[PDB]
RNA sequence: AUGUGGACCCGCCCCUUGGGGUGUGUCCAAAGGGCUUUGCCCGCUUCCGGAUGGGCCCGCGUCCCAUCAGCUAGUUGGUGGGGUAAUGGCCCACCAAGGCGACGACGGGUAGCCGGUCUGAGAGGAUGGCCGGCCACAGGGGCACUGAGACACGGGCCCCACUCCUACGGGAGGCAGCAGUUAGGAAUCUUCCGCAAUGGGCGCAAGCCUGACGGAGCGACGCCGCUUGGAGGAAGAAGCCCUUCGGGGUGUAAACUCCUGAACCCGGGACGAAACCCCCGACGAGGGGACUGACGGUACCGGGGUAAUAGCGCCGGCCAACUCCGUGCCAGCAGCCGCGGUAAUACGGAGGGCGCGAGCGUUACCCGGAUUCACUGGGCGUAAAGGGCGUGUAGGCGGCCUGGGGCGUCCCAUGUGA
């Protein structure tokens, strides 16, 4: 079967493309504790709809172009920028972490 | 062609086949898709010939194609025999 | 010295020249008709696709072109010739064209 | 604040014991309570009783323990020798029905949740389970 | 190959008779009879008390010595034991005693075990029908072991194989005297045999 | 430490470091002799211990010791170094075997003669 | 030229990311050779299937240094093109200004990955050598051609490095194939036999090729099996050790007496080989009949038949095994603790003893012991270890009740796990 994610779009900043950022929860293989995690996917949106908070499902597919092979499959809660604000300071602490 | 031959084991002068379907530019010890019976030529036990004789005519039907040293312990197997 | 199956090379050096005058003829021909496609033509034009069609499939037969990369030629060419003609054009012939 | 509340009944427990009380209050919870029932079930306390106080609701856990030993140091052998904590916050602790204790060879108990419920070890093996270990009991 | 030599001296050393000779080690002066003391210049002088591990050194090499094998070939047989099932110790003494060579000992066709050996090695020996020249054969239950053919006579089978007739052999044992052969019957449980050794700390010992 | 701490970081995995470093994971190593002399030892004891400097083929010059008594090691010597220090003499860390190059055996040794490179004598006649 | 049939543009049809169906228009096929010849066989061309082998893509997993903290111009996306068996920024235009990173980008160091393998109670740790699966390279690099298939070890062009031949008139080569040579190294072999068998290529088939493979050769390198004997044999010689000079030890050991008998000599002698082919039947099903063994006169079988190599380590404690002598902080031992200074069970030899045995030691390395990186399974008042003290970002963690969702978690079934 085609895979089959869950996430938050984070750049609508490219042309008809986007970007959702995909969570997983599961235990450390040693030390058992249930941890997080996070990929980023470029999702193709050729009539670009969706927008910044969309948490949203997208699906693997034939390259669509590098680096891009996931289509978004449909809206399942727009209007999540408090998610969003999460991955925008992680981010921007990342300055204050300049070997200065 | 895919083929149906004799892959030697065992040991030094202690032949032992394992009679199977492969690519015919496969090694003759290589990976197979599916074993089909052992084969002893030294006679050392009454066990010495086995066929899952289903599946050898299915692999030839599809277009499997055995050598001219592996019918022969095919046609000892009544694969050819083909009643009347 | 040496293995005598080097005429699998010198073999090969006919099917190079062979093959590849065959597929210059395809694109120099192939150049024709859109042009002419693109200026109004559309007589002269389908009578060089027409004459395209031909010589591509012809190669393909032989060991030249193959698989679907005549149809990806012949495609993309009627794909654009008749986009071309719409420039008017009138299309003088289906001959060419299941229109 | 309580990080973790079943950690701190447990421990309350094990803390009573030691001076070896009649009872020991402990804050209520749904799950708190089909946590205990076993610990009466299998006779390691006498039982509780949920009950309030100050206006807030408790639970009044009755601890058994055993003879009144002789010699110095006559206090006797406590009934809950050991009990601890082993899925926390800090590390959830789940397993397979296979992957399950053999707690003080069939003389401890283990006590977990799952799609059932509060089952033990016996119990969760025999209708074929396993869940989140709560904690070792003997 | 094998030990060579000196032998009464380990029928003493071990402290403990253990009949490694032919009817010496049976008759009044088995090399601890008349010396029943350790081997070499330091021999009539008072030991110290041992080492849990002299201790369980000198219980291990008594039974191998009695066997009288390399520790080679030895030591597989008891991680064999080791790896079997339930007891995976005590079982040892079944393998030992599957050995050919053992087996020819117990049913008198011989008297040492190395005598026993140089049969076996000669051939003299066969296994059901077949001549069988391999002193390390795993025998099991119902196998048979007789004098062949061209060794049915020979002075040293029939006087050694005479001198039987007075004791009952092993409950795993037969013997058709007459007949020359005799059947593997069964595995010696511990029981069937309490050697002077106390295989419990071969174990110990093994286990460095 | 917590468990979160332990999937930031894991536990450090120790490392272990040679004592031998002028062989690189070999059994041996041949050299040739640069210095041959006497020492003395760590107050400990006292002596005059027979160590030599040897050059060997990683562009290496390092002390090897002479072990038993006496050799036939002038300067430009052939040799082979074990591996083991001395302990009494610092700095060394490597033995020279015997019997082998330009070193050669413990004359009328009849010991531990597989050390030493000392050949089996002849006992009858 | 034929057109079953296929491809391409537009249409509707269903289906749905370029799948299927059809409408019209336009393009596409070829091959003959041999006969128990007038009939069959080996081939030819189109299409759909099947099966096998793949190409591309995706999720998760995969080393050390943060004393590498910022990286990026095809960079990221778009549009349209070029290209391929086909997706894609794979390449090219143009447009947009994006893309990545403390969940460790970028940089540096090391490494072919796995099934496995070694150790470990386990959890782990260590490792990837032979065998098997995949990737990668073929003197160093680049490139394409032919082709179903390669950018091709023993095919081709070019550049470089290197070596060789030559009337020098100029040209030639690519062992990481099999052996073998050199050099390097502590160290790794025969320039052997045969296609008999298995497998592979060609052919209708005989048959041909096969340093794949089947064997042989060299090396105690490893594992395993076996021998240098067995029974007897003294109150127990000689010699050699101690000795309180009475004796004790080596020691049933030898000798010696019987018995067997490794080797070697003679004879015989394989399995591994049954098919391809051949007869009848239709060369199919079938019975049937026939050739071939490199290893090799080898193993094994019979008879005859000879008592026939033993070494190495250790014997202060840990650690099993003790005494004379020599030596006198010397010569020397040593894995740690330490032995040697004129009485050394610790050096050296000797006798004796312990331990393995065609082996015994040593060195180097991995795991164990080490619960000494501690998940299982540890600590931080004085032993090494609480940040000098706040505030706080991300992050981790979260009280009491009832619902929905069932993400984690738990069960069953199934596929996969070679
Ligand atoms: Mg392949
Ligand atoms: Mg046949
Ligand atoms: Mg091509
Ligand atoms: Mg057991
Ligand atoms: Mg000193
Ligand atoms: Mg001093
Ligand atoms: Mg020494
Ligand atoms: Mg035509
Ligand atoms: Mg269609
Ligand atoms: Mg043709
Ligand atoms: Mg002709
Ligand atoms: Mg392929
Ligand atoms: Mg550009
Ligand atoms: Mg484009
Ligand atoms: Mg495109
Ligand atoms: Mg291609
Ligand atoms: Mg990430
Ligand atoms: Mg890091
Ligand atoms: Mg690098
Ligand atoms: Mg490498
Ligand atoms: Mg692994
Ligand atoms: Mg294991
Ligand atoms: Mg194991
Ligand atoms: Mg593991
Ligand atoms: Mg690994
Ligand atoms: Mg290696
Ligand atoms: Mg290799
Ligand atoms: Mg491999
Ligand atoms: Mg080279
Ligand atoms: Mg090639
Ligand atoms: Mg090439
Ligand atoms: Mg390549
Ligand atoms: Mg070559
Ligand atoms: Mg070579
Ligand atoms: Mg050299
Ligand atoms: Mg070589
Ligand atoms: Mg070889
Ligand atoms: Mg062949
Ligand atoms: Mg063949
Ligand atoms: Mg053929
Ligand atoms: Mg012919
Ligand atoms: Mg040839
Ligand atoms: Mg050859
Ligand atoms: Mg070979
Ligand atoms: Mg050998
Ligand atoms: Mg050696
Ligand atoms: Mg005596
Ligand atoms: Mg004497
Ligand atoms: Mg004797
Ligand atoms: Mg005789
Ligand atoms: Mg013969
Ligand atoms: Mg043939
Ligand atoms: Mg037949
Ligand atoms: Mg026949
Ligand atoms: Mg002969
Ligand atoms: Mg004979
Ligand atoms: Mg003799
Ligand atoms: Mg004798
Ligand atoms: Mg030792
Ligand atoms: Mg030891
Ligand atoms: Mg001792
Ligand atoms: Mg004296
Ligand atoms: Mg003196
Ligand atoms: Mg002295
Ligand atoms: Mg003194
Ligand atoms: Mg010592
Ligand atoms: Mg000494
Ligand atoms: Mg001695
Ligand atoms: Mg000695
Ligand atoms: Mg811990
Ligand atoms: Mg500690
Ligand atoms: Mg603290
Ligand atoms: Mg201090
Ligand atoms: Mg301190
Ligand atoms: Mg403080
Ligand atoms: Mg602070
Ligand atoms: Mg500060
Ligand atoms: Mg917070
Ligand atoms: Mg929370
Ligand atoms: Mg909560
Ligand atoms: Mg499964
Ligand atoms: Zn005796």
């Amino acid at each position: 079967p085609k895979k089959v994610l869950t996430g938050v779009v984070v750049s609508d900043k490219m042309q008809k493309t986007v970007t959702v950022l995909v969570e997983r929860q599961f235990p450390h293989p040693l030390y058992g504790k249930v941890i997080k995690r996070s990929k980023k996917y470029l999702a193709h949106d050729p009539e670009e709809k969706y927008k910044l908070g969309d948490v949203v499902e997208i699906i693997e597919s034939r390259p669509i172009s590098k680096r891009k092979r996931f289509r978004v499959l449909r809206l399942v809660e727009s209007g999540r920028m408090d998610l969003v604000e999460k991955y925008l300071i992680r981010r921007q602490n990342y300055e204050s972490l300049s070997k200065r | 062609m895919v083929k149906i031959r004799l892959a030697r084991f065992g040991s030094k002068h202690n032949p032992h086949y394992r009679i199977v379907v492969t690519d015919a530019r496969r090694k003759r010890d290589g990976k197979y898709i599916e074993k089909i019976g052992y084969y002893d030529p030294r006679k050392t036990t009454p066990d010495w010939l086995k066929v899952d004789v289903e599946r050898a005519r299915y692999w030839l039907s599809v277009g499997a194609q055995p050598t001219d040293t592996a019918r022969r312990l095919l046609r000892q197997a009544g694969v050819f025999r083909q009643e009347a | 010295r040496n293995l005598s199956a080097l005429k699998r090379h010198r073999q090969s050096l006919k099917r190079r020249l062979r093959n590849k005058a065959k597929k210059s003829a395809i694109k120099t021909l192939s150049k024709k008709a859109i042009q002419l496609a693109q200026e109004g033509k559309a007589e002269e034009a389908l009578k060089i696709m027409r004459k395209a069609e031909s010589l591509i499939d012809k190669a393909a037969k032989g060991s030249t072109l193959h698989k679907n990369a005549a149809a990806r030629r012949k495609s993309r060419l009627m794909r654009k010739v008749r986009q071309l003609l719409e420039a008017a054009g009138a299309p003088l012939i289906g001959g060419g064209l299941s229109a | 604040m309580l990080t973790d509340p079943i950690a701190d009944m447990l421990t309350r427990i094990r803390n009573a014991t030691r001076v070896y009380k009649e009872s020991t209050d402990v804050p209520a919870s749904r799950f708190k309570e089909e946590i205990l029932r076993i610990l009466a079930r299998e006779g390691f306390i006498k039982g509780y009783e949920r009950v309030d106080v100050d206006g807030k609701p408790y639970l009044r856990v009755y601890l058994k323990y055993g003879p009144r030993r002789q010699g110095p140091d006559p206090r006797p052998e406590q009934v809950i020798h050991h009990i601890r904590r082993i899925s926390k916050p800090g590390r959830r602790v789940y397993v397979g029905v296979k992957e399950i204790p053999r707690v003080r060879r069939g003389l401890g108990i283990a006590i977990l949740s799952t799609s059932k419920g509060v089952l033990t070890d016996r119990e969760a093996r025999k209708l074929g389970v396993g869940g989140e270990l709560i904690c070792e009991v003997w | 190959g094998r030990y060579i030599g000196p032998v009464c001296r380990l029928c003493r050393r071990e402290g403990v008779k253990l009949y490694l000779k032919g009817e010496r080690c049976y008759s009044p002066k088995c090399a601890m009879e008349r010396r029943p003391y350790p081997p070499g210049q330091h021999g009539q002088k008072r030991a110290r008390r041992p080492s849990d591990y002299a201790v369980r050194l000198r219980e291990k090499q008594k039974l191998r010595r009695i066997y009288g094998i390399s520790e080679r070939q030895f030591r597989n047989l008891f991680e064999e034991a080791s790896k079997k099932k339930g007891v995976t110790g005590s079982v040892f003494l079944g393998l030992l005693e599957s050995r050919l060579d053992n087996v020819v000992y117990r049913l008198g066709f011989a008297v040492s075990r190395r005598q026993a050996r140089q049969l076996v090695r000669h051939g003299h020996i066969t296994v059901n029908g077949r001549r069988v020249d391999l002193p390390s054969y795993r025998v099991r239950p119902g196998d048979e072991i007789a004098v062949a053919e061209k060794s049915r006579n020979l002075e040293l089978i029939r006087q050694n194989l005479e001198a039987m007739k007075g004791r009952k052999v092993g409950p795993w044992l037969s013997l058709d005297v007459e007949g020359m052969k005799g059947k593997f019957l069964r595995l010696p449980d511990r029981e069937d045999l309490a050697l002077p050794v106390n295989e419990q700390l071969v174990i110990e010992f093994y286990s460095r | 430490p917590t468990i979160n701490q332990l999937v930031r970081k894991g536990r450090e995995k120790v490392r272990k470091k040679s004592k031998v470093p002028a062989l690189k994971g070999a059994p041996f190593r041949r050299g040739v002799c640069t210095v041959v002399r006497t020492v003395t030892p760590k107050k400990p004891n006292s002596a005059l211990r027979k160590v030599a400097k040897v050059r060997l083929t990683s562009g290496y010059e390092v002390t090897a010791y002479i072990p038993g008594e006496g050799h036939n090691l002038q300067e430009h010597s052939v040799v082979l170094i074990r591996g083991g220090r001395v302990k009494d003499l610092p700095g060394v860390r490597y033995h020279i075997v015997r019997g082998v190059y330009d070193a050669a055996g413990v004359k009328d040794r009849k010991k531990s003669r597989s050390k030493y490179g000392t050949k089996k004598p002849k006992e009858a006649a």
